[PDB]
């Protein structure tokens, strides 16, 4: 069972989830992470 | 130089991490061999 928190109309930040809280995997596919700042997707979907 | 089991795999061509991003970063293009070994006794003291 898993839940679609669905995210749209704000502005993001990935720099501040790369210190605070250091993950044991962090696998980003299809994108270069570090380049997440400067490109405007289209409905994020997160899961947990 | 020496560092933890968990980031070995870190100090590798094309990949990410704390200090293989920010300590020493291989080029893409390398062209040599890494080898890792374990010496606990040596670093295992009474005052640590
Ligand atoms: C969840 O955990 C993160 C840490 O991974 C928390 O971020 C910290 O929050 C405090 C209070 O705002 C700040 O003083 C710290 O600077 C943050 N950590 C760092 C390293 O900067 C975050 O607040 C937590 N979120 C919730 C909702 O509880």
């Amino acid at each position: 069972a898993w839940n679609r928190k669905r995210i749209s109309n704000c502005v993001a930040d990935y720099s501040v989830l790369y210190n605070s809280a250091s993950f044991s995997t962090f696998k980003c596919y299809g994108v270069s992470p570090t380049k997440l700042n400067d490109l405007c997707f289209t409905n994020v979907y997160a899961d947990s | 130089f020496v560092i933890r089991g968990d980031e070995v795999r870190q100090i590798a061509p094309g990949q990410t991490g704390k200090i293989a991003d920010y300590n020493y970063k291989l080029p893409d293009d390398f062209t040599g061999c890494v080898i890792a070994w374990n010496s606990n006794n040596l670093d295992s003291k009474v005052g640590g």
